[PDB]
RNA sequence: CCGAGGGUAGGGCCCGUGACUGGGGCGAAGUCGUAACAAGGUAGCUGUACCGGAAGGUGCGGCUGGAU
RNA sequence: UGGGAGAGGGUGGUGGAAUUCCCGGAGUAGCGGUGAAAUGCGCAGAUACCGGGAGGAACGCCGAUGGCGAAGGCAGCCACCUGGUCCACCCGUGACGCUGAGGCGCGAAAGCGUGGGGAGCAAACCGGAUUAGAUACCCGGGUAGUCCACGCCCUAAACG
RNA sequence: CGAUGUCGGCUCGUCGCAUCCUGGGGCUGAAGAAGGUCCCAAGGGUUGGGCUGUUCGCCCAUUAAAGCGGCACGCGAGCUG
RNA sequence: GAAUGCCGGCAUGAGUAACGAUAAAGAGGGUGAGAAUCCCUCUCGCCGUAAGCCCAAGGGUUCCUACGCAAUGGUCGUCAGCGUAGGGUUAGGCGGGACCUAAGGUGAAGCCGAAAGGCGUAGCCGAAGGGCAGCCGGUUAAUAUUCCGGCCCUUCCCGCAGGUGCGAUGGGGGGACGCUCUAGGCUAGGGGGACCGGAGCCAUGGACGAGCCCGGCCAGAAGCGCAGGGUGGGAGGUAGGCAAAUCCGCCUCCCAACAAGCUCUGCGUGGUGGGGAAGCCCGGGUGACAACCCCCCGAAGCCAGGGAGCCAAGAAAAGCCUCUAAGCACAACCUGCGGGAACCCGUACCGCAAACCGACACAGGUGGGCGGGUGCAAGAGCACUCAGGCGCGCGGGAGAACCCUCGCCAAGGAACUCUGCAAGUUGGCCCCGUAACUUCGGGAGAAGGGGUGCUCCCUGGGGUGAUGAGCCCCGGGGAGCCGCAGUGAACAGGCUCUGGCGACUGUUUACCAAAAACACAGCUCUCUGCGAACUCGUAAGAGGAGGUAUAGGGAGCGACGCUUGCCCGGUGCCGGAAGGUCAAGGGGAGGGGUGCAAGCCCCGAACCGAAGCCCCGGUGAACGGCGGCCGUAACUAUAACGGUCCUAAGGUAGCGAAAUUCCUUGUCGGGUAAGUUCCGACCUGCACGAAAAGCGUAACGACCGGAGCGCUGUCUCGGCGAGGGACCCGGUGAAAUUGAACUGGCCGUGAAGAUGCGGCCUACCCGUGGCAGGACGAAAAGACCCCGUGGAGCUUUACUGCAGCC
RNA sequence: GAGCUAGCCCUGGCCAGGGUGAAGCUGGGGUGAGACCCAGUGGAGGCCCGAACCGGUGGGGGAUGCAAACCCCUCGGAUGA
């Protein structure tokens, strides 16, 4: 059946993108938490 | 007059549809026409804050003259009368001498071909605009501006009419299509006639696809629903109100006034309406 | 080939009969009231409408076959 | 051909009397209603009186035992559109007539459909009396309807 | 109650005997035929349908007869629902 | 040593289930250490509106070549989407950007919010919409509208010539639009040819033929031809298009009108550039100087912004054209020709799937275009088949029970069962014919029948062409032939009568309910005079609505028909400038503290004092409610009638053992041999009833009842047969579960149902195929039930607050 | 977090074939003129049958599945809400 994953890499950049994260105050907290963390990258990765 | 259909559907059984007799111009004027954004009940929020609605058909929205007193004097031709779904009555078309077109919204027996005028010298004839104060009394108007130079506010439905009963200084005193008696300035702009289409009410939509192509989606009944969505929700099988019957959000419906009280406009309302 | 008739299927008319149900006629001495004949005690009759245990009443309009 | 009388019919316009309601004033202890009363209404200011406003319906005197129409029926006043009819003159056609099964049309009230409109009146209905009772007569209320437009119904003591 | 699946049906039986039939008896208000009542007896047998979820019951047509109960109201790691 | 403990490791079930669509395989020859599985060949089968081909998304080297086989691959593996390495994606014209706007997003101005932030005109962003210049063939192992060949085209810069009042983010025109149906003429594509080109072929009884088999084109600038779209010319006035304006709009006058003209597209032709089959021979080469023509069918695509009808009335902006203003007219723009200039990103490959989404090489899910032929009335349906692509990554045997999917069945024909559940029957087309009832449409495919193939003969009309031939398309009549049977295969309704509910088409509990539920046109009540009411928001601001009472909100009811009675005492709402109560505030009789005192400070009655409440009215398609007891008629029985108690008023019409009736399978009637269901009635309606609508109603229904016909393996009552499993052999090899186990029956006993205790009986040791009575078998710390001063959703005249409103 | 799902907004796309035959228009008849009747034309519809597409009615299978909702037969809608 159709399930839930349907990738869409314009959607995908426009949601959790570093310029969505960037807008927001709660963005931002979530790349600073990142950043605290030492995550290797982050936002999602995503060709365009 | 309202067209009926043979009953080769059950549908077409009651379906009525407007004669359309008085249309003379079937596509609209250019350049006096923009984008309608159908909102869906949506407001900036993206909230629907006006339920059951979207899903109709698509319309451009033609733009009406509703001051008039723009162009006193200057008179103008009646060069057709077209179909406007922005409303319920028709519209017509003005080439005035000007060189310059507007649309007003067509009175009853309104003749392509005729020649309309605006403003304290005009003859007291269908489409013509006058000042409420320049109009004899006992004539029926319409498309009435409630304060001067605001715009045309009152009766332009299809169909509608205000009758000027009287005046006393500034004010003159209507009779609104409701029924009730209120002052209006004098200064305010009408035009003498009744609202075209009046055959407008006697429409029978005949299945609910005219209501979806209306813009109006379904509604659902509060009796239909759970408490936690409605005063009415619940109950064991069907149920009566239980209660005093209610909107979505509590308050009564049934005879409960809503009018501000302290509404500064009060002083010119003379009489609540009739019926 | 036609062909008595037989069979399958569907219609039309008539007759008998049917739990029950509707009013009708008739029936020496039932119960309720008193509508009409006298202005019959609210003049009557009336077509229609609504109403009431029942006759009836009432509205609207009509007739005199209505009295004084 | 020339004339006449008429509520004949249809459409639109419009005039005053009256009733109800609304607003203002002035004023107070009742008004109303009946055989008698009660319900009802009134000091939260009614009834009676004056000025103002809104709306509907019906047209007083003329008015008659009168007039018009085939019948049902038609009554303020004005204009338009239209039918029938009578008299005069003796001008034209030359029996072109009478009646009329079917057909078609008109057809009071009440009633029905869809819009209106709603002052007064008033089936139903409520209340007060009367009465053994009173699903009546009498009184206080009162919804359809009565009014307009379109479309049905097609009945009658539609009678001379 | 850190679960013993709960009516009825179908399928498959098996047991008890307080025996419905068939076998053997005594008594009879047993002439015969046919019944009644009781004793012995569980080997075998104990039908098909209409109605209702039904068990049960009633009815139709038969029958030697159309028995009553137990087996977790026998039987859902066998079916049904 | 236990915590259904935690982490890891290893067992048991077990060589067991399974190895992922039943489209299917067989042999030969290669390669190699090794082969059912890799390569090649021949035979066989499967898809063919795909299981073929091309885009888009997503994926991200998976593409090509060489060398490999530990792991991955459900077996094997020499193979591979796997490992290692090398190579491979080429554009002014294709897609996107250097262009435009849509929703929306953002947002100078401005507005609002404790902070964070929320709004907001213009403007900006934003596409699969508008706009814009490339088609055919060749080439690589792998890219190609990209390289190459041929023939075309766009923009920018500069120059030359000619021409003109040039000039814009400003004005205007245009761009520019729906649904359904559709004309003419074309092209795509296809069928045929006794014509043209072709390597060949004569078989097995016949045929050397007007034989069989193969092919018979694609692209193209100017010009020309056919078919279309678009489009009036001139003049005078002008106050309107937020400056100007010669443009546009409006008025008038002249001439031209289904034309013509001008302009723009499509198709055809066109210099020219290509391609080119079977068959044979080793992808190639040949065929080949390949031929490249005629007739027919023919689009949903093209001309296109075509036409007609209808109502629900159908984006924007730029490119483009025109008007002008600053400015400038050494300019600048327009046209023609020439040279030069032309950037960034994508391009491999998979793409209905083994490369995307589903943890898997997963029978599921995934938007657009092409989708050939013949027959069957049509078609994208169905059968077979082309091009192309596959045989689904375990096999070989055997021919038990039992399971699945399938075929048939003597006599009977629903006796099956909760129920004809299931499965039969019927089945397309043409013709004949078709009932109650009805809202006159319908019911209707009612029901029920007849026909259906092939051959010969005669003949009617249409399309093309020419009017004729040919080809193609609808038919009509007559005579015959064969079989059990002619929609001979495949695809393709069983029917009828009568109830309940819902008017209807629709909608729903994604994943146990599709319904009688929701919706629905229609009816009513009610609120709302516009800065509307109402809704979201602290606000600003939005929606309502660029709407205005024939409109918008709320509520109930639910097409239509005939109707919708009585109660306003209580609750709600509506009306009521009196009276009653009433907070803060006003007022200050009169007291108190303190000071020598002036004073400072505190308490405080009468009285004035809103809404709300009380009070007086109205109001039911507002919340709601609509009696009891006793007696009475000349047979009996029953009460039209009466008495009395109570009520705010005592249920009207219609309907009734009902989706409602407890007693109940009520009683009577119909239907049946038999009817707890069904239908029709009666009425003591436990406990119908009038917009939580009452009573009906044609049509409609994958709704739920009852009956009949047809026909059947549902059944009496089972039998046989087919394939896929089960079984055996080789390969790979799970799982829940599991205190340990050396794990029998009876009668007892035991915490009351014992393999484990007692007594007795029975029993050599170990398996395999089978059946499910037990292991109170497994699974899930019972959902029922109770308990916990556990939790959560919901309600109200429970308490107490808050928003909001007054 | 609305890449699932629900509604709305903007912009595109899809719906083989067959069947029924409303209004209107034309002609004829009719009448004082009409209503109206007949034939032809016409091609309306939350109309009919049926693929794609969208569904999920009944039954069977599957149930450590091919699948954490699937497969087969059957069935509903298919110019419209
Ligand atoms: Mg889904
Ligand atoms: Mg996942
Ligand atoms: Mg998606
Ligand atoms: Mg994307
Ligand atoms: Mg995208
Ligand atoms: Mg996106
Ligand atoms: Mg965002
Ligand atoms: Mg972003
Ligand atoms: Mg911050
Ligand atoms: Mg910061
Ligand atoms: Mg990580
Ligand atoms: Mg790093
Ligand atoms: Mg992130
Ligand atoms: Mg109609
Ligand atoms: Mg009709
Ligand atoms: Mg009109
Ligand atoms: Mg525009
Ligand atoms: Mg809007
Ligand atoms: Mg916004
Ligand atoms: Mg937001
Ligand atoms: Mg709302
Ligand atoms: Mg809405
Ligand atoms: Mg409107
Ligand atoms: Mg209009
Ligand atoms: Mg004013
Ligand atoms: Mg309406
Ligand atoms: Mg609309
Ligand atoms: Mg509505
Ligand atoms: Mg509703
Ligand atoms: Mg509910
Ligand atoms: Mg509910
Ligand atoms: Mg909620
Ligand atoms: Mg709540
Ligand atoms: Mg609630
Ligand atoms: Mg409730
Ligand atoms: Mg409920
Ligand atoms: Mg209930
Ligand atoms: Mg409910
Ligand atoms: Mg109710
Ligand atoms: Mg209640
Ligand atoms: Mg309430
Ligand atoms: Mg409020
Ligand atoms: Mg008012
Ligand atoms: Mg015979
Ligand atoms: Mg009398
Ligand atoms: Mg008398
Ligand atoms: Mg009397
Ligand atoms: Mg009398
Ligand atoms: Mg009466
Ligand atoms: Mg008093
Ligand atoms: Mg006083
Ligand atoms: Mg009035
Ligand atoms: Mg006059
Ligand atoms: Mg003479
Ligand atoms: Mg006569
Ligand atoms: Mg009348
Ligand atoms: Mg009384
Ligand atoms: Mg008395
Ligand atoms: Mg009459
Ligand atoms: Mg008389
Ligand atoms: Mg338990
Ligand atoms: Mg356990
Ligand atoms: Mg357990
Ligand atoms: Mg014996
Ligand atoms: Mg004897
Ligand atoms: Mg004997
Ligand atoms: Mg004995
Ligand atoms: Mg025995
Ligand atoms: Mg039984
Ligand atoms: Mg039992
Ligand atoms: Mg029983
Ligand atoms: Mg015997
Ligand atoms: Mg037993
Ligand atoms: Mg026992
Ligand atoms: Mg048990
Ligand atoms: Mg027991
Ligand atoms: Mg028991
Ligand atoms: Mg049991
Ligand atoms: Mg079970
Ligand atoms: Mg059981
Ligand atoms: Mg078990
Ligand atoms: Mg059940
Ligand atoms: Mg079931
Ligand atoms: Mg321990
Ligand atoms: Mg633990
Ligand atoms: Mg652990
Ligand atoms: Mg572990
Ligand atoms: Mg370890
Ligand atoms: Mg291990
Ligand atoms: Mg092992
Ligand atoms: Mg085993
Ligand atoms: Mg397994
Ligand atoms: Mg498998
Ligand atoms: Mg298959
Ligand atoms: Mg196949
Ligand atoms: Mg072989
Ligand atoms: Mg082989
Ligand atoms: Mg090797
Ligand atoms: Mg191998
Ligand atoms: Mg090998
Ligand atoms: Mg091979
Ligand atoms: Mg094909
Ligand atoms: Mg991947
Ligand atoms: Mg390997
Ligand atoms: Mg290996
Ligand atoms: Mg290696
Ligand atoms: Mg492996
Ligand atoms: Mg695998
Ligand atoms: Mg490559
Ligand atoms: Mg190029
Ligand atoms: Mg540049
Ligand atoms: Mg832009
Ligand atoms: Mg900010
Ligand atoms: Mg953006
Ligand atoms: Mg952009
Ligand atoms: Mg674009
Ligand atoms: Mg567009
Ligand atoms: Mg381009
Ligand atoms: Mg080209
Ligand atoms: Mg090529
Ligand atoms: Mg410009
Ligand atoms: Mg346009
Ligand atoms: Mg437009
Ligand atoms: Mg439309
Ligand atoms: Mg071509
Ligand atoms: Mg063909
Ligand atoms: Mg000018
Ligand atoms: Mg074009
Ligand atoms: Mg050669
Ligand atoms: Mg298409
Ligand atoms: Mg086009
Ligand atoms: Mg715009
Ligand atoms: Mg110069
Ligand atoms: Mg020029
Ligand atoms: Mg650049
Ligand atoms: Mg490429
Ligand atoms: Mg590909
Ligand atoms: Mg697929
Ligand atoms: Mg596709
Ligand atoms: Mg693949
Ligand atoms: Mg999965
Ligand atoms: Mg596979
Ligand atoms: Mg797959
Ligand atoms: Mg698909
Ligand atoms: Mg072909
Ligand atoms: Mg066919
Ligand atoms: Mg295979
Ligand atoms: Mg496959
Ligand atoms: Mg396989
Ligand atoms: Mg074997
Ligand atoms: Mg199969
Ligand atoms: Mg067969
Ligand atoms: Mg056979
Ligand atoms: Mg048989
Ligand atoms: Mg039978
Ligand atoms: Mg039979
Ligand atoms: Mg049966
Ligand atoms: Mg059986
Ligand atoms: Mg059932
Ligand atoms: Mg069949
Ligand atoms: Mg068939
Ligand atoms: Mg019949
Ligand atoms: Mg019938
Ligand atoms: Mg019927
Ligand atoms: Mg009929
Ligand atoms: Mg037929
Ligand atoms: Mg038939
Ligand atoms: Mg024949
Ligand atoms: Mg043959
Ligand atoms: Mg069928
Ligand atoms: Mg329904
Ligand atoms: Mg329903
Ligand atoms: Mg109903
Ligand atoms: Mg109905
Ligand atoms: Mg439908
Ligand atoms: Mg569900
Ligand atoms: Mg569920
Ligand atoms: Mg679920
Ligand atoms: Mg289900
Ligand atoms: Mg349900
Ligand atoms: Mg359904
Ligand atoms: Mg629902
Ligand atoms: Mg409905
Ligand atoms: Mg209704
Ligand atoms: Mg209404
Ligand atoms: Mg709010
Ligand atoms: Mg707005
Ligand atoms: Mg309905
Ligand atoms: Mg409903
Ligand atoms: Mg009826
Ligand atoms: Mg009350
Ligand atoms: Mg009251
Ligand atoms: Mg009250
Ligand atoms: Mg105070
Ligand atoms: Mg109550
Ligand atoms: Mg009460
Ligand atoms: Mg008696
Ligand atoms: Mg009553
Ligand atoms: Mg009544
Ligand atoms: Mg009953
Ligand atoms: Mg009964
Ligand atoms: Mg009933
Ligand atoms: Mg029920
Ligand atoms: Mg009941
Ligand atoms: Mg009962
Ligand atoms: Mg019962
Ligand atoms: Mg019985
Ligand atoms: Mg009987
Ligand atoms: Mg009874
Ligand atoms: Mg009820
Ligand atoms: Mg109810
Ligand atoms: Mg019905
Ligand atoms: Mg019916
Ligand atoms: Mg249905
Ligand atoms: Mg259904
Ligand atoms: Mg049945
Ligand atoms: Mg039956
Ligand atoms: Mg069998
Ligand atoms: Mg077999
Ligand atoms: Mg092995
Ligand atoms: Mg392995
Ligand atoms: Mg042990
Ligand atoms: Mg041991
Ligand atoms: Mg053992
Ligand atoms: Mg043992
Ligand atoms: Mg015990
Ligand atoms: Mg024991
Ligand atoms: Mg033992
Ligand atoms: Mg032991
Ligand atoms: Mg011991
Ligand atoms: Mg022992
Ligand atoms: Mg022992
Ligand atoms: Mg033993
Ligand atoms: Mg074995
Ligand atoms: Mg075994
Ligand atoms: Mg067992
Ligand atoms: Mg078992
Ligand atoms: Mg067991
Ligand atoms: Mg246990
Ligand atoms: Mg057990
Ligand atoms: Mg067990
Ligand atoms: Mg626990
Ligand atoms: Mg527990
Ligand atoms: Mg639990
Ligand atoms: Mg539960
Ligand atoms: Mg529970
Ligand atoms: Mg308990
Ligand atoms: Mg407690
Ligand atoms: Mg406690
Ligand atoms: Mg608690
Ligand atoms: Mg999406
Ligand atoms: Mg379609
Ligand atoms: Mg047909
Ligand atoms: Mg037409
Ligand atoms: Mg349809
Ligand atoms: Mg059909
Ligand atoms: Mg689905
Ligand atoms: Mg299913
Ligand atoms: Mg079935
Ligand atoms: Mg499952
Ligand atoms: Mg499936
Ligand atoms: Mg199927
Ligand atoms: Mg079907
Ligand atoms: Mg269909
Ligand atoms: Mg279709």
């Amino acid at each position: 059946m159709k399930r839930t994953w349907q990738p869409n890499r314009r959607k995908r950049a426009k949601t959790h993108g570093f310029r969505a994260r960037m807008r927001t105050p709660g963005g931002r907290k979530v790349l600073k938490r990142r950043r605290q963390k030492g995550r290797w990258r982050l936002t999602p990765a995503v060709r365009k | 007059a309202v067209k009926k259909f043979k009953p080769y559907t059950p549908s077409r059984r009651f379906m009525t549809v407007a004669d359309f007799s008085e249309i003379t111009k079937t596509e609209p004027e250019k350049s006096l026409v923009k984008p309608l954004k159908k909102t869906g009940g949506r407001n900036n929020q993206g909230r629907i804050t006006v339920r059951f609605r979207g899903g109709g058909h698509k319309r451009l929205y033609r733009i009406i003259d509703f001051k008039r007193w723009d162009k006193v004097g200057i008179p103008a031709k009646v060069a057709a009368i077209e179909y406007d779904p922005n409303r319920s009555a028709r519209i017509a078309l003005l080439h005035y001498v000007d060189g310059e077109k507007r649309y007003i919204i067509a009175p009853d027996g309104l003749q392509v071909g005729q020649q309309v005028v605006a403003g304290p010298d005009a003859p007291i004839q269908v489409g013509n605009a006058l000042p409420l104060r320049f109009i004899p009394v006992g004539t029926v108007v319409h498309a009435v501006e409630l304060e001067p130079k605001k715009g045309a506010k009152l009766a332009r439905a299809a169909g509608t009419s205000a009758q000027i009963q009287g005046r006393e200084g500034d004010y003159v005193i209507l009779r609104l299509p409701s029924g009730e008696l209120r002052k209006v300035h004098g200064e305010c702009y009408a035009t003498v006639g009744a609202v075209g289409n009046a055959d407008h009410k006697n429409i029978v939509l005949g299945k609910a696809g005219r209501s979806r192509w209306l813009g109006r989606r379904p509604h659902v009944r509060g009796a239909a629903m759970n408490p936690v969505d409605h005063p009415h929700g619940g109950g064991e099988g069907r149920a009566p109100r239980g209660r005093p019957p209610a909107s979505p959000w509590g308050w009564q419906t049934k005879g409960l006034k809503t009018r501000k009280r302290r509404k500064p406009s009060s002083r010119f309302i003379i009489a609540r309406r009739k019926k």
